[PDB]
């Protein structure tokens, strides 16, 4: 399992956030669940590969 | 195994956060592999429980805040 976790992100940046990773886990057919608390977005996705990862970490990192 | 992906978090804070895992995983007797790059913290815990992951996640969004 995956975890990433974003603070003080805009509702505008969640959308972007949380749209990029649904598309992925469409794809592949994995579990992924959107947690929001106070200033922070939790993404947790479930037995994603390491390249996927590695392109969610990139574009989340942008994104922030 | 859990991962965590940390984005753009206080340098205290990933100090905080690497230590409580390192005292989790070792109670737990297993280990965590650690990364780091600019902006984004990386935290690999193999063999870990469902209910250890969630107080991890809690105990990262109480100090990264």
């Amino acid at each position: 399992s995956s975890i990433f976790l974003l603070s003080n992100v805009s509702e505008e940046a969640r959308q972007r956030a949380e749209e990029y990773v649904r598309r992925i886990s469409k794809k592949e057919g994995t579990e992924v669940r959107f947690e929001k608390d106070d200033g922070f977005l939790t993404i947790e996705v479930k037995n994603l590969s390491e390249e996927r990862l590695r392109e969610i970490a990139e574009y989340l990192w942008r994104v922030a | 195994t859990w991962q965590w992906v940390l984005i753009n978090i206080s340098e205290e804070a990933r100090q905080r956060i690497e230590e409580y895992v390192r005292r989790i995983s070792k109670k737990e007797g297993t280990e965590v592999h650690f990364e780091k790059d600019d902006g984004v913290l990386h935290i690999r815990v193999k063999n870990l429980h469902e209910k250890r992951a969630r107080e991890i996640h809690e105990y990262a969004k109480r100090v990264i805040l």
